[PDB]
C-alpha cells in the first residue's frame, strides 16, 4: 500500500 | 418458528455487546466506517474485502451472522486488513495489534455465552 497519514 | 427467531435475536444480542465494546475501544474511530477512498485512492486496490464495524452492525440487524465464527471473521478481516495495506511504523497498525489483543482477551468468554443461549 501507498499509505494513509 | 417463534423459538427460532428467539434464539436468533438472543444471540444476535450477544454479538451487539461485543461489537459495541470494539467500537467503544476504537476511540479515534479508525475501524467504525469503510475507509475513505477519497483520502486512499489505492486502498481497494490492495483490499480485496474491505469491513469495518458500521458493515458488521448492519449484517446483524439483518441476522446474517448465523454463528460465532461468521461475527470473528469480520472482526479478524478488519484486522488483517489494517496489516496487510499499513507500515507497521503507523499508528493504524498498532492500533490494529490494540484491538486484536482486546479481542483475544475478550472472544473465549462471549463466545462461550453465545453457545450457552442454544444450550
Ligand atoms: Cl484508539
Ligand atoms: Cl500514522
Amino acid at each position: 500500500g501507498r499509505g494513509k497519514g | 418458528g417463534y423459538d427460532e427467531i428467539e434464539e436468533l435475536k438472543s444471540k444476535n444480542e450477544v454479538l451487539t455487546n461485543l461489537l459495541n465494546k470494539l467500537i467503544a475501544f476504537d476511540k479515534k474511530r479508525i475501524f467504525l466506517y469503510p475507509v475513505n477512498v477519497q483520502l486512499v485512492p489505492d486502498y481497494l486496490n490492495v483490499i480485496k474485502e474491505p469491513m469495518d464495524f458500521t458493515t458488521m452492525k448492519q449484517k446483524l440487524q439483518n441476522f446474517k451472522y448465523k454463528s460465532f465464527q461468521e461475527f470473528e471473521k469480520d472482526v479478524l478481516l478488519i484486522i488483517n486488513n489494517c496489516y496487510t495495506y499499513n507500515d507497521p511504523s503507523t499508528i493504524y497498525y498498532k492500533f490494529a495489534e490494540d484491538i486484536e489483543t482486546y479481542y483475544k482477551k475478550l472472544n473465549i468468554k462471549i463466545q462461550t455465552k453465545y453457545m450457552n443461549i442454544h444450550l
